[PDB]
RNA sequence: CGCGACCUCAGAUCAGACGUGGCGACCCGCUGAAUUUAAGCAUAUUAGUCAGCGGAGGAAAAGAAACUAACCAGGAUUCCCUCAGUAACGGCGAGUGAACAGGGAAGAGCCCAGCGCCGAAUCCCCGCCCCGCGGCGGGGCGCGGGAAAUGUGGCGUACGGAAG
């Protein structure tokens, strides 16, 4: 839809900032169990709502 | 005294205006939408860079509240040149970024090189 | 043309993010949202469900001002008092 | 499907019982709550008897009790008339009052206000400013040696 | 005039008391005392009136 | 004093003047609206006797609760179940018309306490009940001691816990041999102090 | 050097409002360091102007609000900010006058008749 | 016709306040089933229970007898042991089922309307002066405004009470 309102257009912005992947300075970290983002999101398989 | 139309209506009453005996919030608020905050920087992206070249505008990336009106007094506040027009949009991000073309008058590139970025 | 065909044409949506609870489930012709009932002044609870009791009660969010109100009730609420300077 | 032989019975779980099941498991921690609460009460009123106030003979009312003496509610009006007591001063003085109850005989009576009567020798009253003493207040010997009774004041036995 | 419901309340009332029958303990206060002995009795009760604060 | 006389004229109701008096009050008040503050109460004897002290901060409502009594609100006929529960039509509600009269009442005023109520009239069709109302946050309330009583937090919609008189008059309780089944706070509290075992620590 | 808030106090207003305008200028030039691509010194150095700017406007309103309750010390209707912001319940409690006012009658019952302070011998 | 009272009723972005909503383990009011048991089932049972709805508090409700009793009489409410699986209810089938008394936990009583007698002796609000003010309160002055006689305050409430 290229017809978007402003607060679906927001929440997309959000979706794909969130997108990203992990900082690499993060798994030299004292206390981590991080090893990726599991929580990531392809735009063919997972259809995010809305 | 006499009623010709046949509808009875409401007499039109007095009513005064507001005299409150202690304001509701103390002081206002003060403008969290000033000048600087109203402009965050400025794109050093190389189609921003050939737009101040070419067309003699500054590409910058203001937050979303912004209007054209604002940021257009928002630049002649900051960097005391005039401003011929601005052109916004909403990035993908989430930023709004703002196209500011100035006046022939003055040049883009001399500013760039004034505000830092090249 | 009961399933895979008549799965083609789901291209106009029903509901939308609801503007009280944040969830895809306020419908557009009723107008009302479908887990919290949005217009009515009054947030949709029901008690056949402890768990969409527990998915959001006061634990869940932020508790901006009430955890703020807990550390305020162990000294008992006192205003207008600093402590006393170096 | 009873067994051969044995009593047959109505157990009262037919309900739904476990819903609403109260155990005791407080019961110790209720016991020293009780008593770390009657332990500051006792001590906050501080010479006064730790019982409360006293409270009459009086007899247990039917056919199976009637050869029974309790400790009872309070005491009549009659018979705080007949003592002198008035019925306000009563319980300022430490004695419990009932405007409810009659008197229908004369023995109980009399042993009431034999009750009351002992009960205002036997208290030590102090004075209600203790550096101006008054008329009815008593003598500062016994100011001195008065106390907290516990048990019952003047308990009753049969 | 389509008068408001509180007009046509408080007309149609009195007529009401114009129209259905009066017991006497109510009627007796439709005789009234006529103006020139009112207005006699007026300025003697004027002599009397009570304190103003 | 005249109210002594009020209460007895009050008490005679098929006399005229009363059945004169009650059908033109009853005439307006129907001709008037639902739920309509009135500006004065209308007995003022019972009003007093019940309450009020016509001082500022007290408030008369006047409020009308349809009459009758309560068929189920189930579609057509149909509750669905055993042949007892079948009846829909000549059932009766638990609380009379002036508790609903106090609690709709109270409703519509929710900063507003509702002291207690009383009849003004009826017909076929209404009944019409006077409700006393004590705004809390008044000053002639909150500084007299003997009614500040009303202005705690415990006291908040009497009408619909179901405390005052013509609320209390549907729990049944009281002292008695009647009222055995409410020993306890309520019935409620009777019934769960009945149907609770008391599983000791020893047996 | 380091901006401390023991010291922006006696500071009067368009000083502080000075202190805060160059402050939001450094800021921002920092900030098209930040975009340019310019050193860890600058990039480091953005917090302690964001905390600048920070404790500079707490003087600020801290300041402002003491002043507003001073001039509203007196007075009988005074703002909701200024207002004792408890719990509403709390709020809404009765006062330590008014819940200490007692009727004539429960004041002439505790003159005449007042508890009183006895034991019994045993 | 105009002016002035009062009464019923409207409009105010009028001055000052107040209710809304949430959690809901415990509590109060209403509504309230069917599974289940009866070796079927329809009365009963599940059950005034689940679900629904309204409303609170730190506890709620109850509570100072239009009581229990039938004795040589007890004496607010609430809770525990007991009464008692009793009296009683029930296709008297299945099942259901209290209270009095007694022992303990605790313990506290009181106020109106009316009848009255006191020159409304009463209450709210505005303005100023002093004090204190982050629970807007104390004292004084206003030919300041209201409320109230269609009844506020003082004494007085069944244990009687008032006046001389
Ligand atoms: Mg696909
Ligand atoms: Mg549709
Ligand atoms: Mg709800
Ligand atoms: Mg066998
Ligand atoms: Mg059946
Ligand atoms: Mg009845
Ligand atoms: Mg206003
Ligand atoms: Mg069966
Ligand atoms: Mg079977
Ligand atoms: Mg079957
Ligand atoms: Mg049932
Ligand atoms: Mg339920
Ligand atoms: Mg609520
Ligand atoms: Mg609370
Ligand atoms: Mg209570
Ligand atoms: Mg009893
Ligand atoms: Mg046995
Ligand atoms: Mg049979
Ligand atoms: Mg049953
Ligand atoms: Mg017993
Ligand atoms: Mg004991
Ligand atoms: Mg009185
Ligand atoms: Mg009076
Ligand atoms: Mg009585
Ligand atoms: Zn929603």
């Amino acid at each position: 839809s290229s017809h978007k309102t402003f607060r679906i257009k927001r929440f997309l912005a959000k979706k794909q900032k969130q997108n990203r992947p992990i900082p690499q300075w993060i798994w030299m970290k004292t206390g981590n169990k991080i090893r990726y983002n599991s929580k990531r999101r392809h735009w063919r398989r997972t259809k995010l709502g809305l | 005294k006499i009623r010709t139309s046949p509808t009875f209506r409401r007499p039109k009453t007095l009513r005064l205006r507001r005299q409150p005996k202690y304001p509701r919030k103390s002081a206002p608020r003060r403008n969290k939408l000033d000048h600087y905050a109203i402009i965050k920087f400025p794109l050093t992206t190389e189609s921003a860079m050939k737009k101040i070249e070419d067309n003699n505008t500054l590409v910058f990336i203001v937050d979303v509240k912004a209007n054209k009106h604002q940021i257009k007094q928002a630049v002649k506040k900051l960097y005391d040149i005039d401003v011929a027009k601005v052109n916004t949009l909403i990035r993908p991000d989430g930023e709004k970024k703002a196209y500011v073309r100035l006046a022939p008058d003055y040049d883009a590139l001399d500013v760039a090189n004034k505000i830092g970025i090249i | 043309t009961k399933g895979t065909s008549s799965f083609g044409k789901r291209r106009n949506k029903t509901h939308t993010l609801c503007r009280r609870c944040g969830s895809k489930a306020y419908h557009l012709q009723k107008s009302t949202c479908g887990k919290c009932g949005y217009p009515a002044k009054r947030k949709r609870k029901y008690n056949w469900s402890a768990k969409a009791k527990r998915r959001n009660t006061t634990g869940t969010g932020r508790m901006r001002h009430l955890k703020i109100v807990y550390r305020r009730f162990r000294h008992g609420f006192r205003e207008g008092t600093t402590p006393k300077p170096k | 499907a009873p067994s051969r032989n044995g009593m047959i019975l109505k157990p009262h779980f037919h309900k739904d019982w476990q819903r609403r099941v109260a155990t005791w498991f407080n019961q110790p921690a209720r016991k020293i709550r009780r008593r770390k609460a009657r332990q500051a009460r006792a001590r906050r009123i501080a010479p006064r008897p730790a019982a409360g106030p006293i409270r009459p003979i009086v007899r247990c009312p039917t056919v199976r009790y009637h050869t029974k003496v309790r400790a009872g509610r309070g005491f009549s009006l009659e018979e705080l008339r007949v003592a002198g007591i008035h019925k306000k001063v009563a319980r300022t003085i430490g004695i419990s009052v009932d405007p409810r109850r009659r008197n229908k005989s004369t023995e109980s009576l009399q042993a009431n206000v034999q009750r009351l009567k002992e009960y205002r020798s036997k208290l030590v009253l102090f004075p209600r400013k203790p550096s101006a003493p008054k008329k009815g207040d008593s003598s500062a010997e016994e100011l001195k040696l008065a106390t907290q009774l516990t048990g019952p004041v003047m308990p009753i036995r049969n | 005039v389509k008068w408001p419901r509180y007009i046509r309340l408080q007309r149609q009332r009195a007529i009401l008391y114009k129209r259905l029958k009066v017991p006497p303990a109510i009627n007796q206060f439709t005789q009234v005392l006529d103006r020139q002995t009112a207005t006699q009795l007026l300025k003697l009760a004027h002599k009397y009136r009570p304190e103003t604060k | 004093g005249a109210y002594k006389y009020i209460q007895e004229l009050w008490r005679k109701k098929q006399s005229d003047v009363m059945r004169f008096l009650l059908r033109v009050r009853c005439w307006q008040y129907r001709q008037l609206s639902a739920l309509h503050r009135a500006p004065r109460p209308t007995r003022p004897d019972k009003a007093r006797r019940l309450g009020y002290k016509a001082k500022q901060g007290y408030v008369i409502y006047r409020i009308r609760v349809r009459r009758g009594g309560r068929k189920r609100p189930v579609p057509k006929g149909a509750t669905y179940g055993k042949p007892v529960h079948h009846g829909v039509n000549q059932l009766k509600f638990a609380r009379s018309l002036q508790s609903v009269a106090e609690e709709r009442a109270g409703r519509h005023c929710g900063a507003l306490r509702v002291l207690n109520s009383y009849w003004v009239g009826e017909d076929s069709t209404y009944k019409f009940f006077e409700v006393i109302l004590i705004d809390p946050f008044h000053k002639a309330i909150r500084r007299n001691p003997d009614t500040q009583w009303i202005t705690k937090p415990v006291h908040k919609h009497r009408e619909m816990r179901g405390l005052t008189s013509a609320g209390r008059k549907s729990r049944g309780l009281g002292k008695g041999h009647k009222f055995h089944h409410t020993i306890g706070g309520s019935r409620r509290a009777a019934w769960r102090r009945r149907n609770t075992l008391q599983l000791h620590r020893y047996r | 050097a380091k901006i401390k808030a023991r010291d922006l106090r006696g500071k009067k207003k368009e000083e502080l409002l000075k202190q805060l305008d160059d402050l939001k200028v450094e800021l921002s030039q920092l900030r098209v360091a930040k975009v340019t691509g310019g050193a860890a010194s600058k990039l480091s150095k953005i917090r302690v102007v964001r905390k600048s700017i920070a404790r500079v406007l707490t003087v600020i309103n801290q300041t402002q609000k003491e002043n507003l309750r001073k001039f509203y010390k007196g007075k009988k209707y005074k703002p909701l900010d200024l207002r004792p912001k408890k719990t509403r319940a709390m709020r809404r409690r009765l006062n330590k006058h008014e819940e200490s006012l007692k009727t004539k009658k429960q004041q002439r019952k505790e003159r005449l008749y007042p508890l009183r302070k006895y034991a019994v011998k045993a």
